[PDB]
Parts: C-alpha cells; sequence; structure tokens
C-alpha cells in the first residue's frame, strides 16, 4: 500500500542522507586536522570516499528502485547505475581487507612495515583497488526493470568470489593471525575482553551485512526478490557501519571529532 | 658561606632601597601619553589601509 | 625582477627538498630519554651499547636508535623535560647497590611517571649494579626500605614491584631488566621493549589491546 | 650574624613596600577608566608559514620588519620573508634541541641556543662564527645588543653578557634564586630585564653590570618578558595565568590582566608599536590581544591547534607572528 511506502522512502532516504551524512564528516576530519594525516588514516578516509559513492551515485537511485519495482531513467542510466554499486560495494568491500593487510603487518612486522609505511604506498593500495573494482564491473557489457544481467555464469562465479568471497577468506585470515598476535601481546583481562569485542565488531558487521547478498548470488545463478531487495540495503548499510567502526577504534579521531562540531 | 650570601642579599637590598621613586599617577600619565601620541602611528591598534598594508 | 624573485623561490625549492629530505630521516629514528639518578651508570649503558645534553648515535638490530642522557642541569626539571614530550620510551637507570639512590631515584621515577608529558609515554626501567647488589644484600639487606625474606630473587623484585607500584596508568607498559653491573648485551632488551612499544601502539591505534 | 643580617634584610623590604604604597595614590584602571577602548579588533592571519617538523620553540623579528627567524626542535632554525612567504636561509643546528633564538639589529649574525648550554652564533655559505661556551645550565633566552655585544639568559640561575669577537664573558649578572627564563632589552640597550623561576623580575644595567631592582607581583615561575616601547615600563607572562605590568619609575606593579577562564600559564608577551596592545601566547592553543591601559581583552587569535610558544611583534609594528609546537608560524595583521 502508499502508506507503507511512504514509511519505506522516508526510511531507505533517511539511511541514504545517514551514509552520506557519516562519510562527508570523516573525509572533512582527516581533511581539516593536520594531526591526522597519516598512511594509516587515507585508507580510512578513502573507506569514507567509497562509502559516499555508494550513497551518491547508488543510494538515491535505489531508493526509487526499491518503491516501483520498475525502471524510469532510460537504459544508459541503468547501465551505470549497475556497474557502479558493483564497484562502489567491491571497493568498499575490497577497502577493509586493505585496511587490514596494512594493519596485518603493522602488528606483525610493525618494526619494519614502520619504515615502509608511507602515503604514496597508502595511495597504491587504494589505486589497486579502483582498478580492480571497475574491472569486475567492466565485463557485463554485452547488452523493463534494470535488473542485474546473468548471461555467463562463469562470470558470475568469476564476480562474487573475487568481490567477496576472496576479501572474506583473506580478511578471516589475516585478523585470525592479528588476534592471535594481540592476545600474546595481551599475555589484563578486561583488555583481552576489549579485544574480542573489537575483533567482533570488525570481522562481524562485514560479514553480517554481506554475507546474505552475495550467498543469494549463488542461490539465483529459489525465492522471490522481495529478500534480495532487503539484503541489498543491508549491505548499503554496512557503508554507514563502516566509518563509525574504524573512526571509534581510532582514539585521534575520536577526540578531534567532538573537538571539531562541540 | 652562609654570611655571604646574606652581606650580599643586604648590599643588594640597601642598593635596591635607596632610589628616587614616584607616583604612579605620574608613572601612568607617561604611559597614557605615549600610547596617545603614537595612536595614529601604530597599524594594528586602528586598521591600515590595503594599499600601505604590505600582506594585503 | 621578477627572475629576481623566481631566484629567491629557487633558494626555497633547495630548502624545501633539503628539509623534507633530513625530516624524514630524523622521524623514522627511535628517540629515548635517558633519565636517572647520579652514579647510576647511565654513561656505562651508553658506552656499553656504542656539558649538559649528551647525545648518542648507536644502531642495532637494523633500526636508528637516539638516546639522549641529561644530567649536570640541577635547574628546574620542568623546563628541559617538555623539550622532549615526544620520545619513544623513557629509559630509566636505578642503581641497586646504593640505599640514597633507591629512595631519591623512586621519587624522580614518580614525577616523570605522572608528568603530563609522559603520561602517555612507556619507561623501560633498568636495574643496574646487579651483579654488586647480590653480595651487598647478605652483608646488609632490604629491611631499611619497609619490609620479606632476604634473598637475591625477593629483594630485586621487590623494588621492580615498587617502581611498577607507581604507574597509575592505563597504556603504560613498564619494561624491567637487571644488568649484571654493565657487562651484558642490553641493547637487545631496549630493541625487545621498543619492539613490545611500537606494537602495543599500533594495536591501541587499531582498537585492540 | 645571621639572624641579625636576615633582621635587617626584611626591614628593607618592609621599607621598599612601604615606599611603593606611599607613591600609589591612584591605580592605572582608575585613571584610564574615563579613556574610550579599543574594542573589538582582532588581526587576519596574513600568511601561514609552513615548512617547520618538529615544535617551533622560538622566534624573532629583524630590524627591518621584513626577515623573521624561526628555531625549531627539528634541528633546523630557518629565516624566513614574511612579504614573499619564502625560505631566506635554512641553517642546520650542532644539536637538535633549541629554547631560544635571535636576530641581530644589524641583520648580519643570527644566534641560538637551548640543552647545549651554548649560543651558537651564525653570519649570513652559513657557519658557526663563535660558539658562546660558558654556562652551567641551559641556554633560556638571548638577544643582540649590537653587531658586537650579545646578552644570554640561563638556567644556571645567572645572565652573562657576551663579546662575538673575543668570545668570553664581559660582565656576568647574578641575582636570581631558581633558573631564568626570558629576557628583554630596552630600546635605548643600557639597560634590561629579566623573568625567572623564583617568580620574580629584575632589571639590570649594561654598562655597570649591577641589579638596580627587583619585581615581585607573580606566585608561579615567569616563563616570559617584554619592554615597554618608551623603555620604562614592561609586562611578564607567568604560570600563574596572569600578566603584570610594571613600572621601572615607580618600581612596582601597576596592573594585572587576567581572567577566570584562562587556566594555563602564558608562554610569551609582546607590545604594538605605540603600546596600547599587549599580545600574549598562552598555553590553550590560542593568543589574547590585551588593552594595556583599560584592562580588559580587545580581541584574541586563534590561527594554532597546539600551544604557542614564541610571540614577536614587528619593529615599526605594522604585523605580528605567532609560533607554535604545531609547526606553523601564523602572521597577523
Ligand atoms: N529474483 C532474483 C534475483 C535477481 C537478480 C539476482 N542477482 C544478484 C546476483 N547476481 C550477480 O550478478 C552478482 O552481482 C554482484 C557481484 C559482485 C558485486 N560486488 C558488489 C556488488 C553490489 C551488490 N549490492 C556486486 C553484485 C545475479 C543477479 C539475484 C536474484
Amino acid at each position: 500500500s502508499l502508506p507503507w511506502k511512504v514509511l519505506l522512502v522516508m526510511l531507505l532516504a533517511l539511511i541514504t542522507l545517514a551514509t552520506t551524512l557519516s562519510n562527508a564528516f570523516v573525509i572533512a576530519t582527516v581533511y581539516r586536522t593536520r594531526k591526522l594525516h597519516t598512511p594509516a588514516n587515507y585508507l580510512i578516509a578513502s573507506l569514507a570516499v567509497t562509502d559516499l559513492l555508494v550513497s551518491i551515485l547508488v543510494m538515491p537511485i535505489s531508493t526509487m528502485y526499491t518503491v516501483t519495482g520498475r525502471w524510469t531513467l532510460g537504459q544508459v542510466v541503468c547501465d551505470f547505475w549497475l556497474s557502479s554499486d558493483i564497484t562502489c560495494c567491491t571497493a568498499s568491500i575490497w577497502h577493509l581487507c586493505v585496511i587490514a593487510l596494512d594493519r596485518y603487518w603493522a602488528i606483525t612486522d610493525a618494526v619494519e612495515y614502520s619504515a615502509k609505511r608511507t602515503p604514496k604506498r597508502a595511495a597504491v593500495m587504494i589505486a589497486l583497488v579502483w582498478v580492480f573494482s571497475i574491472s569486475i564491473s567492466l565485463p557485463p557489457f554485452f547488452w523493463s526493470e534494470c535488473v542485474v544481467n546473468t548471461d555467463h555464469i562463469l562470470y558470475t562465479v568469476y564476480s562474487t568470489v573475487g568481490a567477496f568471497y576472496f576479501p572474506t577468506l583473506l580478511l578471516i585470515a589475516l585478523y585470525g593471525r592479528i588476534y592471535v598476535e594481540a592476545r600474546s601481546r595481551i599475555l589484563m583481562a578486561a583488555r583481552e575482553r576489549k579485544a574480542t569485542k573489537t575483533l567482533g565488531i570488525i570481522l562481524g558487521a562485514f560479514i553480517v551485512c554481506w554475507l546474505p547478498f552475495f550467498i543469494i548470488s549463488l542461490v539465483m545463478p529459489w525465492f522471490h526478490l522481495a529478500i534480495f531487495d532487503f539484503f541489498t540495503w543491508l549491505g548499503y548499510l554496512n557503508s554507514l557501519i563502516n566509518p563509525i567502526i574504524y573512526t571509534m577504534s581510532n582514539e585521534d579521531f575520536k577526540q578531534a571529532f567532538h573537538k571539531l562540531i562541540r | 658561606a652562609s654570611i655571604a650570601q646574606a652581606r650580599k642579599l643586604v648590599e643588594q637590598l640597601k642598593m635596591e632601597a635607596n632610589i628616587d621613586r614616584i607616583k604612579v599617577s605620574k608613572a601612568a600619565a607617561d604611559l597614557m601619553a605615549y600610547c596617545e601620541a603614537h595612536a595614529k602611528e601604530d597599524p594594528l591598534l586602528t586598521p591600515v589601509p590595503a594599499s600601505e598594508n604590505p600582506f594585503r | 625582477l621578477s627572475a629576481e624573485e623566481r631566484a629567491a623561490l629557487e633558494r626555497s625549492k633547495a630548502i624545501e627538498k633539503n628539509l623534507k629530505e633530513d625530516g624524514i630521516s630524523a622521524a623514522k629514528d627511535v628517540k629515548l630519554l635517558l633519565l636517572g639518578a647520579d652514579n647510576s651508570g647511565k654513561s656505562t649503558i651508553v658506552k656499553q651499547m656504542k656539558t649538559g645534553i649528551v647525545e648518542t648515535h648507536f644502531t642495532f638490530k637494523n633500526l636508528h636508535f637516539r638516546l639522549f642522557d641529561v644530567g649536570g642541569q640541577r635547574s628546574e626539571r620542568k623546563k628541559w623535560i617538555h623539550c622532549f614530550e615526544d620520545v619513544t620510551a623513557i629509559i630509566f637507570c636505578v642503581d641497586l647497590s646504593d640505599y640514597n639512590r633507591m629512595h631519591e631515584s623512586l621519587m624522580l621515577f614518580d614525577s616523570i611517571c605522572n608528568n603530563k608529558f609522559f603520561i602517555d609515554t612507556s619507561i623501560i626501567l633498568f636495574l643496574n649494579k646487579k651483579d654488586l647488589f647480590g653480595e651487598k644484600i647478605k652483608k646488609s639487606p632490604l629491611t631499611i626500605c619497609f619490609p620479606g625474606p632476604n634473598t637475591y630473587e625477593d629483594a630485586a623484585a621487590y623494588i621492580q614491584a615498587q617502581f611498577e607500584s607507581k604507574n597509575r596508568s592505563p597504556n603504560k607498559e613498564i619494561y624491567c631488566h637487571m644488568t649484571c653491573a654493565t657487562d651484558t648485551n642490553n641493547a637487545q632488551v631496549i630493541f625487545d621493549a621498543v619492539t613490545d612499544i611500537i606494537i602495543a601502539n599500533n594495536l591501541r591505534g587499531c582498537g585492540l589491546y | 650574624e645571621l639572624d641579625q643580617l636576615r633582621q635587617e634584610a626584611e626591614q628593607l623590604k618592609n621599607q621598599i613596600r612601604d615606599a611603593r604604597k606611599a607613591c600609589a595614590d591612584a591605580t592605572l584602571s582608575q585613571i584610564t577608566n574615563n579613556i574610550d577602548p579599543v574594542g573589538r579588533i582582532q588581526m587576519r592571519t596574513r600568511r601561514t608559514l609552513r615548512g617547520h617538523l618538529a615544535k617551533i620553540y622560538a622566534m624573532h623579528w629583524g630590524t627591518d620588519s621584513r626577515l623573521l627567524v624561526s628555531a625549531s626542535q627539528d634541528g633546523k632554525l630557518i629565516i624566513w620573508d614574511s612579504y614573499t612567504t619564502n625560505k631566506v636561509h635554512a641553517i642546520p643546528l650542532r644539536s637538535s634541541w633549541v629554547m631560544t633564538c635571535a636576530y641581530a639589529p644589524s641583520g648580519n649574525y643570527v644566534a641560538c641556543g637551548g640543552l647545549d648550554n651554548i649560543c651558537s652564533i651564525y653570519n649570513l655559505n652559513v657557519r658557526v662564527s663563535r660558539e658562546l661556551a660558558g654556562h652551567t645550565g641551559y641556554l633560556s633566552c638571548c638577544r643582540f645588543l649590537d653587531d658586537n655585544q650579545i646578552v644570554t639568559s640561563s638556567g644556571d640561575t645567572t645572565c652573562a653578557l657576551w663579546d662575538i669577537e673575543t668570545g668570553q664573558q664581559t660582565t656576568t649578572f647574578t641575582g636570581h634564586t631558581g633558573d631564568v627564563m626570558s629576557l628583554s632589552l630596552a630600546p635605548d640597550t643600557r639597560l634590561f630585564v629579566s623573568g625567572a623561576c623564583d617568580a620574580s623580575a629584575k632589571l639590570w644595567d649594561v654598562r655597570e653590570g649591577m641589579c638596580r631592582q627587583t619585581f615581585t607581583g607573580h606566585e608561579s615561575d615567569i616563563n616570559a618578558i617584554c619592554f615597554f616601547p618608551n623603555g620604562n615600563a614592561f609586562a611578564t607572562g607567568s604560570d600563574d595565568a596572569t600578566c603584570r605590568l610594571f613600572d621601572l619609575r615607580a618600581d612596582q606593579e601597576l596592573m594585572t590582566y587576567s581572567h577566570d577562564n584562562i587556566i594555563c600559564g602564558i608562554t610569551s608577551v609582546s607590545f604594538s608599536k605605540s603600546g596600547r596592545l599587549l599580545l600574549a601566547g598562552y598555553d590553550d592553543f590560542n593568543c589574547n590581544v590585551w588593552d594595556a591601559l583599560k584592562a580588559d581583552r580587545a580581541g584574541v587569535l586563534a590561527g594554532h591547534d597546539n600551544r604557542v610558544s614564541c610571540l614577536g611583534v614587528t619593529d615599526d609594528g605594522m604585523a605580528v607572528a605567532t609560533g607554535s609546537w604545531d609547526s606553523f608560524l601564523k602572521i597577523w595583521n
């Protein structure tokens, strides 16, 4: 009905604005604050930039798609929206495992990697993700509603594993090794409690949000598309959850954030 | 050793005591007269013009 | 004279390149404050690893180190300490074979541990003259400093415990060690302490620890 | 003998305190109540000199009011150009630490020192001309009298005049109890002052080499000090979070500039060309612009993130340049 649609339009527009609001402040805080100009923080900044592009490119077009269930912006914009949706949520996915790879070397190597960490080597990692992201969206260009184009199942299985399950296997393997390095450093028991809660929120927020959607990829290479539309916005719900996790852990930014806006 | 510090302090205090001290009203008038004299000359007190200002 | 202004800008291009190359070199190096009481073996550890301030420039295990031993100042301690608030770790030397040292140094340790600038800075406690201490406790024990039994393991541990007691600061691990007079490779202990400090900062920044 | 000397010294101090109170008929705040204030005037940020790695600990303008020198904990002493916002020189220091800096009135020599206990002079290639080594403690402040002469304070409890050509102490100024932090030369360069850790400024004589008179207004340690343009008064920043004006003629504390919100101490102070505005750099990342007569903050400067260390107004009074631990020199106008 229409009144349920008004609540849905109000909900998703609020989420779209909340993602834009969270990401816009995080990018502004790194650039404005002089102390935060470091190779570690630029990865968190670029994670906010990717999630910002989800909230600008994908989000406001996705709100109209869910409520109507029928395309109304030409076939050209349809081509740009899906590919951008993939790249942005593949860049947002790959940014977390890149921050994980940045942290992994920062914990296990530490003294060696301290010298290697530079704003250029930081910028190289962001370039590789964007080059990887666009190259996952480049293959589907073989062409009423603007659905995703399934034709080569070999490309579907190639896309999903490269743009989720390989990051998933990487991220759990990295944070598995970081948590062992963390506990060995700890052993006091109260810190160990935080170590578990910190590792759980970083890893769990990534899995709980995205695992439902990329499972649906393999299920529909079964059930109707109501659940699909839920898991897309569950995945876009990660984009606003990502900055608030990665900023909450950092004491310098969380201090800088309150200092900026009272 | 201890007497030398007291003697040096007493000699310094004796020299510092014998001085021509004047009133606060007389001294403050000199400081106020100086500030009023250089009031137009000061760039910071009354903000300077953009042409004459080198930074602008 | 636009060329004259360009020549002045050309001088600054050389200065900007010089500062950037020197700055990144000074940034990667580990800066260490060497504090402690007099006659505690402050210069001995610097000599073993390798007149106001005394600089050191030794390197060990693929990393540059910079020990800084303040001494002969006897002035307001609050002034020269804030000059280097950004040290990686405060090396603190303690004379074990000495009781004036034991109470006087422990008070100085407390103040530096409690100093507004150094509460966000780790400490590497060195309990020097351990060989001389072991022989000294047999003749005259550690009964003067309140209490426990008179033994090398117990007496040295209670000293370490008392320095560890005056911590009062989360995110500030005190790394203790007992050198035999001044004839042991204790530069690796500084590396081992600093390695733990850098990882602890990386964890603390990450969210863990 | 010891008790008799202490009783005689206390009687002289009581006679001195009575003499100051007898002179004080009116106050500075009373006679300047009728005078109209400065008002809401705050200087805009003209420049932002970006080229320091570590915390800037001191800076000083030249005579021309064109070039400004700035010393920092990087082990780098940069001579800037205020107009062109450009590097003129960049002198690499012997010791990495530097708590003071000076620049000659002739515009030739450049002085610096700190935890070395040496006032290293540099002639404008650049190299060491005369390393003035003869202090027991850290060099706290130093200022050029002329091209030949130079005066220095230290943590050894004693200031000392030097000769650059000879390379030796001409006369030693002894008097303070705690470590001396700052000094300030008069316009005439015949007398000077110096605040110390024992909460007491002391007026010295350059030619004579003796303490003329002591000033005791502050509670906590005096960090900074600066002369009034005419040369018959001076202001002093302290750890007590209160700037205090003093008169050399009256020999007493004229006026105290303070605020309840301002809790942290003062790092550096300086007057304008006229001496109406008294600027003061605080430890809470700000620099309030006080009125010297009205006893109220006209404006406030807040460019820096970390605490301001040094404060330097130009000779002609065109601009101010506040250095800071953020590693920036923001020029005001
Ligand atoms: N009924 C139904 C139904 C309709 C379409 C789909 N698809 C979703 C899974 N399919 C894919 O092509 C995989 O899509 C990807 C593959 C990698 C990706 N990386 C990021 C995203 C953005 C998703 N929000 C993304 C999306 C086939 C179309 C599933 C069920």
